[PDB]
C-alpha cells in the first residue's frame, strides 16, 4: 500500500497516453497557425487564382502593439506596494 | 439545424456582439479601482471597525479567492443566462500541505521549528550558515472562500421568486475519495458508494453544448481501474425548511449527503447565495436574457445571409450566349491577345443576362440591424460607461450629456448589480468575517487587532455597505486636505493653538 | 465581355465591416493610452473615445492583469523567499532585509501591482513640490524640532 | 503543444493532472546523476511518438526548418537526446489515503525524481474567456468563416 | 402587419428564376453552369431574369 515504482509508472503512462492524440484541439490550433501564415485552403484549382486574404494576421498584428506598450513601455514591470508602514523597506 | 448540403450556412452573429458589448464596461465599473467593497461607518464609533473590514474584506477577496475570475462568470452567466449564482462558505475540507525552504537563517529555521504542528522531513545545511529544510504541516484555521457555480448545478424550486423565501435550494457537485476520508465517511459506506450518480445529471443539455466548442467534455468515462484514492462521487448539499425537530415549526436546514448515506444534518442559520438578474421582470426570480430579446433578429439576418451567397454562387461563371449557326464557334474558344472573331451576322454574341435580388433585402438588413440597435440599447457608435458612473458626489454631469435615453439602459444594468447582488455578496463575506472571527491573520495582515462582538451580526447596525466603485476619489478628499489644512492654519494663526486645533 | 454584379463588391465591403465589428479593432481605431490601468490615472481619453464596440481591447489588457501576470508576479515573489539568496541581493542594492517566508501562503505584506509603472513620477514630482512647500509653511511656523526635523 | 493538461481541470489551481515534456541531452542527464548503465539503454526517439504534433509541423514548414534530417545517431555520444517528462499531479504513494500533490520527473522506464511538491509553478492567460472553461476563444474561431468566404 | 407583409413578399421572390423561349434555346447547354461556358441559341432575346 505504497505505490512502488511499477504501479506508479503505470497510472503515469495511462494519463499521458490518454493525451498525445488526434483531437479537435489540436486540429484547431494548428488550423488558426496556418490560417495565421496564409496558407492554401485545399481546394485550389491548378490553373486558377489562389490567393488568400489575410484577416487573422491583420488582427493578431493589430492587437499586439497595444498589449506590449502597456506592460513594457515604462522599463518597470511590476511594484510591490507595503500593506503597513513596516513593510515598506521590504515592498 | 436547417442547412442544406450543398448551400450557404453562414450565421450572423448578434447575442455574441452585444454580450461582448456590455461585458467591459461592467468591468471597468467594479474593477478599475483596485479596491472593491468600501465599508461606511454609522456614528463616529465605528471608524476603526468600518477601517478593518475595509481592509480584511478586499484581502480575502482579490487576494486569496481569485476575485476578478469570480465576478467576470457571475457576470457573463447573467447576461448569458437568466441569472448569475454565487456562493461563499468556509472551507471544511483540510488538506496537509508539504514546504521546502532552502538559504535559510538560524532564527528563521528556529521560529520555523518552534510550530508543534510541522514534522521534519529533511534538514540539511550547506556552505556558509545557511539551511534547506523539508517540512509537513497541518493547519487547523479555517478559510473563506468564494465561488461560481455552473448554473446546471444550481436547483431552486419552482415557487421561489426570490432567495431568502425559497423553501429548497441546492448544490450539486463532485468529489473524490480523498475529500469524503477528510470528511470522516467511514470505509464501509465508500466502499458501497455509487460512483456514477442516481439521476444521470450528466448529461444536462448546457454542460453537453459547453463541452462540445472543442470536444473537451467527458468522451472518456473515467474513475474505473485508475487509482482507487481518485474516484469521483457526485455529492449534494441541500439547504431547505424542513422539520426534523418534531416541534411542528419547519425550520431553515443544511443537509449534505452522498448515495443514500447522510453526511451532515444541521439546522443552519443564512443561505449563503448572492444571485443576479440582468433584465428583471417583477414577481419572478430568473429574467430575460439577451438571446429571449434577439433570437428572431439573429436567425432573420441569417436566412437574408444565406440567401444573398446563394444568389451569388450560381451568378459569377460569366458565361455567354451564342447564335448557333451563325459564329465561328472555333475561333471563340481560343481566348488569345488581340485575337479575332469571325460572324456570318450581327448581334450573335452577348453576356449572359443573370438574375438580381432587389433591394429589399439589402434594405432591411439594415433595417434589423437598427432594430436590434433600439432593442438592446447598445450600438456601434455608442459609447461606454465611464468608470465613475456610480459615484456619490460624483458631479461629472457626463453620460448625461451624451448616452440617450435608450442607450442609459445600460446604466440600470450598472445599478441593478451594484443594488441587489454584489451588495448581498459583501455584507454576507463581512458577516461570515464577524462570525466565524479568526485573530493572527488580522493582526499579521493589519498590525492591530479591534474586538467586535457578533452577537447582533443580524442587525447590520454598525456599517453600511458601498459596493459603489470605490474608483477614483482620491483627488477629491486630497483636495479637501489641502482647504482643511488651510484652516488649520487660519486656527492657528487666530490664537487658537491648543484649544481649537491640538498639535497631535 | 461578360462582367461581374456590383453585389460582390457590396458585400466584400460588408464582410469587412462584419470583421471589424466582431473583432472590436478596425482600420481607423486608436490605439490604446500607454496609462489605460492605472489608477489616479485621471486622463479621461481612452473615454472620450473609443466607442463600446472597441473597447473590447481594453477588456483584454484587464484580463491579462488581474488574472496571469499577477500571479506570475505572486510566484517570483514566493520563489524569491523561500529560496533566499543572500550577497546577490545585497551586491545588486548595498543592504539586506531579513524576511521569514513561514507565512508565505498568507500573502499579507505586498500588494502586486503588475498596473503599469507608467508616467507616475510627475505625480508624486509635484506631491514633492507641494510637501515641501507645507514643509516651509511649517517652518516658517515655528514648529521646527517638534512638527519636522532637519533628517 | 508540450503542456498537457486533463480534461476536466477549469483552471491551473484544481487540475489533477499537469505535465511538461521538453528535451535533455545526455550531458544534462548526467549532471543530474542518473547512473551510466541507465544511460545506455534509453530510447533516444520517445515512447509515444509525439514529435509529429501539428502545430510543430505547422510552425516548422514555414520555412522547411524543422527535422527534416534525424540526429542523434553516429554524432558526439554526449549530445544525443531523450524527452523527458515533469508531471504534476495528485497521487498517494504514501499509502496514508489521502492523494497530495507530488512533481515526478522521468525519462524512459526510469523516474529521476519523486518528490512531493507545494505549488504548481505555471501561469496561463486567455484572451476571450469562457465563463467555467480551461481554454477560451482565438480570434480564428471568430473570423475563420469571414477569411473563408473573402477569399 | 405590415412587418408580416412585408416578409411574406420577400421570401416569395428571392429564387433567382429565368425566363427562356421553348424550341429556342439549347437547354442542355443552359443546365450545366460552369465558368466561361457557352449557350447556343437559334434566335436573340430568349433568356431573361423573371420580372
Amino acid at each position: 500500500m505504497d505505490d512502488e515504482q511499477v504501479l506508479r509508472h503505470l497510472d503515469q503512462l495511462v494519463n499521458d497516453a490518454l493525451d498525445f492524440n488526434s483531437s479537435e484541439l489540436s486540429k484547431q490550433r494548428s488550423e488558426a497557425l496556418k490560417y495565421y501564415f496564409g496558407e492554401p485552403f485545399g481546394n485550389e484549382r491548378p490553373g486558377k487564382s489562389a490567393i488568400v486574404s489575410r484577416d487573422v494576421q491583420e488582427t493578431v498584428d493589430w492587437i499586439m502593439p497595444s498589449l506590449m506598450k502597456v506592460f513594457t513601455s515604462g522599463g518597470q514591470v511590476v511594484k510591490y506596494e507595503p500593506q503597513t508602514a513596516e513593510d515598506v523597506e521590504q515592498a | 439545424g436547417n442547412e442544406r448540403p450543398g448551400k450557404s450556412a453562414i450565421v450572423s452573429r448578434d447575442v455574441q456582439e452585444t454580450v461582448d458589448w456590455i461585458m467591459p464596461s461592467l468591468m471597468k465599473v467594479f474593477t478599475s479601482g483596485g479596491q472593491v467593497v468600501k465599508y461606511e461607518p454609522q456614528t463616529a464609533e465605528d471608524v476603526e471597525q468600518a477601517e478593518q473590514e475595509t481592509e480584511y474584506v478586499n484581502y480575502l477577496f482579490m487576494r486569496k479567492n481569485e476575485g476578478f475570475k469570480v465576478m467576470f462568470d457571475w457576470f457573463q452567466d447573467t447576461l448569458m443566462m437568466k441569472t448569475g449564482v454565487v456562493k461563499v462558505y468556509v472551507e471544511e475540507v483540510l488538506n496537509p500541505t508539504f514546504e521546502r525552504f532552502s538559504g535559510l537563517s538560524e532564527e528563521m529555521v528556529a521560529d520555523i521549528l518552534a510550530d508543534p504542528d510541522t514534522e521534519i522531513l529533511a534538514q540539511s545545511v550547506d556552505e556558509d550558515g545557511t539551511y534547506s529544510i523539508k517540512i509537513r504541516k497541518d493547519k487547523k484555521k479555517r478559510e473563506i472562500k468564494v465561488t461560481c457555480i455552473k448554473p446546471e448545478n444550481f436547483l431552486v424550486d419552482r415557487l421561489a421568486t426570490c432567495i431568502d423565501d425559497a423553501r429548497f435550494l441546492c448544490h450539486r457537485e463532485k468529489y473524490t475519495v480523498s475529500d469524503l476520508r477528510l470528511l470522516g465517511v467511514p470505509e464501509d459506506v465508500l466502499d458501497e458508494l455509487p460512483y456514477d450518480e442516481y439521476e444521470f445529471s450528466d448529461s444536462q443539455p448546457e454542460r453537453l453544448v459547453r463541452d462540445n466548442f472543442d470536444m473537451t467534455g467527458q468522451l472518456q468515462y473515467n474513475s474505473g481501474d485508475d487509482a482507487e484514492a481518485n474516484r469521483e462521487v457526485w455529492a449534494s448539499e441541500c439547504y431547505t425548511l424542513l422539520d426534523v425537530d418534531g416541534d411542528g415549526i419547519s425550520e431553515l436546514r443544511r443537509i449534505l449527503y452522498v448515495g443514500d448515506y447522510i453526511i451532515s444534518n444541521e439546522p443552519w442559520d443564512c443561505r449563503p447565495f448572492a444571485d443576479l438578474n440582468a433584465y428583471r421582470i417583477a414577481h419572478k426570480f430568473h429574467g430575460m436574457s439577451v438571446y429571449d430579446k434577439i433570437r428572431d433578429i439573429q436567425e432573420i439576418r441569417s436566412v437574408l445571409m444565406r440567401n444573398i451567397m446563394d444568389n451569388i454562387y450560381r451568378t459569377n461563371q460569366g458565361r455567354s450566349v451564342v447564335l448557333d449557326g451563325q459564329v465561328n464557334l472555333e475561333d471563340l474558344l481560343t481566348n488569345e491577345a488581340a485575337g479575332i472573331v469571325r460572324v456570318k451576322a450581327m448581334n450573335s454574341i452577348m453576356p449572359l443576362e443573370t438574375p438580381q435580388l432587389s433591394g429589399e433585402v439589402y434594405g432591411m438588413l439594415d433595417r434589423l440591424e437598427a432594430d436590434r440597435g433600439k432593442r438592446t440599447g447598445i450600438t456601434d457608435r455608442t459609447r461606454g460607461l465611464d468608470q465613475n458612473t456610480l459615484h456619490s458626489n460624483q458631479a461629472a454631469m457626463s453620460v448625461n450629456q451624451l448616452m440617450t435615453a435608450a442607450e442609459q439602459q445600460i446604466d440600470l444594468i450598472a445599478r441593478m448589480f451594484a443594488e441587489t447582488g454584489v451588495k448581498r455578496l459583501f455584507q454576507l463575506l463581512h458577516d461570515h468575517a464577524i462570525k466565524y472571527q479568526n485573530q493572527e491573520e488580522v493582526f499579521q495582515l493589519r498590525g492591530k487587532w479591534v474586538a467586535i462582538n457578533p452577537a447582533n451580526w443580524r442587525e447590520r447596525s454598525d456599517l453600511t455597505v458601498t459596493v459603489g466603485i470605490g474608483n477614483m476619489n482620491k483627488d477629491q478628499q486630497m483636495l479637501h486636505l489641502m482647504r482643511i489644512w488651510e484652516m488649520a492654519q487660519a486656527v492657528v494663526g487666530g490664537g487658537g493653538l491648543g484649544v481649537l486645533v491640538s498639535e497631535q
